[PDB]
């Protein structure tokens, strides 16, 4: 069949959050208070495309 | 019984066996291609019923 195709690994390069999950779940709350446009724009976009490739940006 | 009896009823006698033997070979033909091809009302073997299937938003998105 078809070659799988897949993003280039300067597509994946970005600032990630290194911080441990209990610093991210002690800023839970106010995370999911505040960044909550792109975030549901990303779920959204993930629950719809069915497909993490269509979803980098 | 006259023979204008006998020979019409003879007549009528033999229509209708005659139509009822090329009823059973078109019912043998019929039998033969929707056996083979699949696409008539018989020999329809039941598949999975589609509305069995969950249309809702599962727990992981890539399915």
């Amino acid at each position: 069949p078809g070659i799988v195709e897949l993003p280039s690994l300067e597509d994946l390069k970005v600032q990630e959050v290194k911080v441990s999950s209990s610093v991210l779940k002690a800023a839970a709350h106010h995370y999911g208070a505040q960044c909550d446009k792109p975030n549901k724009e990303f779920m959204l976009c993930r629950w719809e495309e069915k497909d993490p490739r269509r979803c980098l940006e | 019984d006259a023979p204008e009896k006998n020979y019409e009823r003879t007549m009528a006698i033999l229509q209708i066996e005659s139509e009822k033997a090329e009823l059973r070979l078109k019912e043998l033909e019929v039998r033969r291609l929707m056996r083979a091809k699949g696409d008539g009302p018989w020999f329809q073997y039941p598949t999975i019923d589609k509305a069995l299937i969950d249309h809702s938003p599962k727990a992981t998105p890539d399915n």
